[PDB]
């Protein structure tokens, strides 16, 4: 690459600029030993193979000895994959006119799962099915995200980050024993949801929650990171009914880091507003065996009428069963309030 | 003689009194087998009875909830059993002995959380006022945005003049239609909330999602929405000067920094 | 039938069957007191029945272990009593009915721990493949050795050409001897492990500590070491760039940074 | 392994490369050895460890 | 024999032996019914019986605690009633079995606090010496005072000449009054202490808040001094170079920093 810019910091007169040849070794499979490098540096040079590496030759200061630190823009996630791109019509989701090349949330979680390089696991131990309707999905909403890699944590924590951003649970399949995501979307008939009831398999509601409302925040500070300068940017999300009722003010701030455009993170913060201000209603409900094959993230409703507890669509959280011995199934839900607007 | 009745050896009667009051309306139950009267107050008995866990004062708020069993069909806790009203039910309670006209306060909160473990019990959980003080107080960025609630203390905006009444056309699980709104440009309520009276002096707010036409999108549902009852509803401030001073001419009390500085610091690199 | 019979309020006849498999090695169990025929394995009884605790899905891998309880003298058990096998041993937990052909799977997963508290009992802990996640994923440094474990994915360098098959002449404690690598020179083996035939299609692997002349040291002890059966031993990379071409020739490959920079910034104090 | 799996452990007090791989190799050792913990009960013949 | 009988499976008698010392004053008990002499010493039998909870040492000082419990009117816990002593007490802990001589040591340590749940008992909990190493080790500050108390062993300053023995004129509720000092410069003794002898070769120490004139200030009250009993008081040092070379000419060993740098740093912005 041909850089030119040797009067960027005024040239002679100011403090000198940037211009020099600029070369860049990706890594590739294939890729090989670039004779410049090896000739300069000399000695046993290898192929520098599976990383990104440039090589700078030119200009960098003048004037005065202190060169100036550098910042540089790099977009990924096709290099990735090792060989075998995995569902690439939906990789990347496209904003701002082309200018963001957001990746797939999901696309994230399935290398991170599968990644050679990350923890490697066959490819057959995943629910195909699944993961390619949330790449689906989150395609169709532009629901795209960047992150990058300095904290070297467990694996666990990205991936609760991640989810947390789009809302999703990712569990073991009891049945299959495969891995399964399931996203948190208004997305389910009424009808061919299960139903359960004291004479249909329910056994005990014990836990209530009637929950409070005159508590709960009225406004919402949410920060995100613009990626095309990388500059902290906020956008803030308000609840006038709340507020209204409110003797006081109230704020909280929840960072969105991954973020990248200010309209999504509106809708999400939209969506987290709802939540937390709605006051669901949580339950802990026993059943007996009817409710064997539900997992985690799976609607369902429950009917009970000398609770007074009408028809109510509820998500499943906790699950506790004892198939022998006891013969307990324990359930714990919560009330179906969470959905991602596309406006 | 209440002091002097606790004092006392042997007249010892202990009732413990819970008032739960919103506004205007007031609950009184007892937790004696009989009605008691305070302060021109009837006190009703509940079938099953009404007791609590203790108080606890440890400087903890997390620690220092106060406990109430009662029967699931308790009137004041049926309110939560659909969706939680939006003003806090403040709680009172008061100790008296039978037979003595004199009460003394005990504690003081508001509802927290209400659950139905069984069908002939109900556990509420009442929280102190000292909870409010674990959020954060930041509440301070330097953004391009307003950063503040329309009509708060802080944009000074008031919105009676835009107040707007009307009996909605009809009532969808998830759209309330009006006629009426849909002379007014695309997005205009967006940001707004719904006020409607449920009872006495006590309104029920609901915010919206979106307005486009003559239909309105509100968050959660529209459960619990009377479909001929009157209802009104408020505009939403989007948050850009543009939107503040154009439609609300508020611009002088915009808390926003539009163009001030994104970034540009007085220690940096280059200059140019 | 499996799930009418659920769902049946007077044919439940619950029965767990339980299948640990390791490559082409297949042990099946069931907690019933006659053996069951299913999909053509049968399920041997075990005298004094064996059972479980429940199985818990809440998301946090630390949490939701399956516990096993059986006899002290379990055969798939009796393999860890003196060192744990190299592979896992993956389990498969169906659930069926008596009389019933049909059976759902119910948990999937590996033997993650296994103790005997009792001489009449013993209790297998058994963890998910969730759990495998908490492990940092780093896995990248900037430091001048390979950074890559011979014949790994990275290094793609083949092993079979090196493979030696030799039968061991003296076995003690701590060292294998052998005379065939004696004519090898001292470090050759450093850093590989020996793998050998246990039953069928499995084998359990050693690494190696240190290798000089004949004697060969084997970390860990070689407790488990047939003196007699045939073993296969693979060279070690120490991971130096002269020792990986110089050896392997897969200097292409070599994925550490011998002199690219050790410590130069472009944002320092001096250059010179 | 299946898939690889890798683990970070910072010994800074080490001052040469020699001693730290030393300490490595009997940290790997020991946790890729499979110990075997037991927990056992005892009369007073135990009572000097 | 004590291992012998330890070993035996017939002759089993133990008992634990408690001893309490302070300097030249040792408390002896015993857990059995009858008096127990050994190596040269009684030990008296408690009223009700001395036992303990059991030895943990898991290498976690809060975790391996020792607990005694006693009655309430036991000699050696009955000081800490109403003051912790100065001074710990150090505990040892022998075992030996009835008829013989020889006992082996099990516990050693020191009071780490006492506590009286009951009128019929008193719990005692037992610290050892790891449990000191808690608290941090920095003990550095770069500041402009000495930083070291007077008489330490980094300020190597002999009190002894400086010692001052006084009967006090008149003792009360927080003050002690005598006319001895009152010959002194105001705040003379600020910062010293008050030490007077309570039983056989043990002190007692107080620390004085302020001295002005005849009237001495006692940090925490005045109780438990005697009105009538010698006392040995010391000066105080403030810390200030001047007020350590002017009054004990100790400038050499003067610990602080008085003008050697304040915030100057070699690569801050503008020297001048
Ligand atoms: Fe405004
Ligand atoms: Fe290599
Ligand atoms: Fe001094």
């Amino acid at each position: 690459v041909r850089i030119n810019a040797p009067e960027l910091f005024g040239g002679d007169k100011g403090e000198g600029g940037l211009d020099g040849t600029l070369d860049v070794l990706f890594g590739e499979e294939d890729q090989g030993v670039l004779p410049r490098l090896a000739a300069m540096l000399g000695g046993l040079v290898p192929a520098f193979r599976g990383v990104t590496t440039c090589f700078y030759s030119g200009l960098v200061t003048s004037v005065n000895p202190y060169p100036k630190k550098w910042e540089i823009l790099r977009r990924g996630g096709n290099r990735l994959w090792d060989g075998n791109p995995w569902y690439p019509e939906k990789q990347f989701v496209w904003l701002a006119d082309g200018q963001i090349k957001a990746m797939n949330p999901a696309h994230i979680l399935y290398l991170v799962y599968t990644g050679r390089d990350f923890r490697g696991l066959a490819r057959t131990r995943m629910d195909e099915a699944s993961w390619r309707a949330a790449a689906d999905t989150l395609y169709a909403e532009g629901f795209g995200l960047c992150f990058e890699w300095t904290r070297s944590d467990s694996f666990k924590n990205f991936c609760e980050t991640v989810k947390s951003h789009i809302g999703a649970e990712v569990y073991p399949n009891r049945q299959t024993g495969q891995i399964s995501i399931r996203l948190l979307r208004d997305d389910y008939n009424v009808a061919d949801l299960p139903l359960f009831d004291e004479d249909s398999g329910l056994l005990e509601i014990t836990q209530e929650k009637t929950g409070s409302t005159s508590l709960a925040p009225s406004q919402l500070i949410v920060k995100y990171i613009d990626q095309i300068d990388g500059a902290q940017r906020q956008i803030i999300v308000n609840n006038n009914a709340v507020a209204a009722s409110q003797g006081r003010r109230s704020s909280e701030e929840i960072e969105f880091l991954g973020v990248p455009t200010g309209e999504l993170a509106g809708r999400v913060g939209e969506r987290e507003m709802r939540l937390k201000t709605t006051g669901l209603k949580r339950y802990k409900g026993v059943f007996d065996r009817r409710a064997r094959s539900l997992n985690p993230g799976q609607p369902f409703l429950i009917r009970s009428t000398p609770r007074g507890i009408p028809e109510t669509v509820v998500r499943v959280g906790r699950i506790e069963d004892n198939f022998l011995g006891d013969g307990k199934i324990t359930l714990t839900v919560v009330q179906d309030q969470f959905n991602l607007p596309a406006t | 003689s209440f002091n002097s009745r606790e004092s006392s050896l042997a007249d010892g009667q202990p009732v413990r009194l819970y008032q739960f009051s919103r506004g205007a309306i007031r609950w009184s139950y007892n937790s004696s087998d009989r009605d008691i009267t305070y302060q021109n107050q009837i006190f009703r008995t509940v079938p099953g009875g009404i007791t609590d866990n203790g108080i606890i004062c440890s400087g903890d708020p997390q620690s220092d909830q106060f406990v109430i069993t009662a029967p699931a069909d308790l009137d004041v806790a049926l309110l939560y059993k659909t969706r939680s009203p939006s003003d806090a039910i403040d709680l009172v309670v008061y100790d008296m002995h039978y037979g003595d006209a004199e009460a003394a306060v005990s504690w003081v909160g508001q509802i927290g959380d209400v659950d139905w473990p069984t069908v002939d019990s109900c556990r509420i959980t009442c929280v102190s006022e000292d909870e409010l003080m674990d959020q954060p107080g930041l509440t301070d960025t330097y953004c391009r945005t307003c950063t503040a609630i329309v009509g708060d203390h802080r944009c000074k905006v008031n919105l009676v003049p835009y107040r707007v009444t009307l009996t909605p056309q009809s009532v969808s699980a998830w759209v309330i239609s009006s006629g009426v709104v849909a002379g007014y440009a695309d997005g205009w309520f967006t940001g707004g909330y719904v006020e409607w009276q449920v009872d006495g002096d006590n309104y029920d707010r609901r915010f919206i999602e979106q307005h486009a036409g003559a239909d309105l999108h509100i968050l959660g549902g529209t459960e619990g929405i009377p479909a001929g009852g009157q209802l009104r509803v408020y505009p939403g401030c989007d948050g850009l000067a543009q939107t503040c001073d154009d439609k609300f001419s508020n611009l002088p009390n915009f808390r926003g920094f539009n163009a001030m500085q994104g970034k540009s610091p007085f220690d940096g690199d280059q200059v140019w």
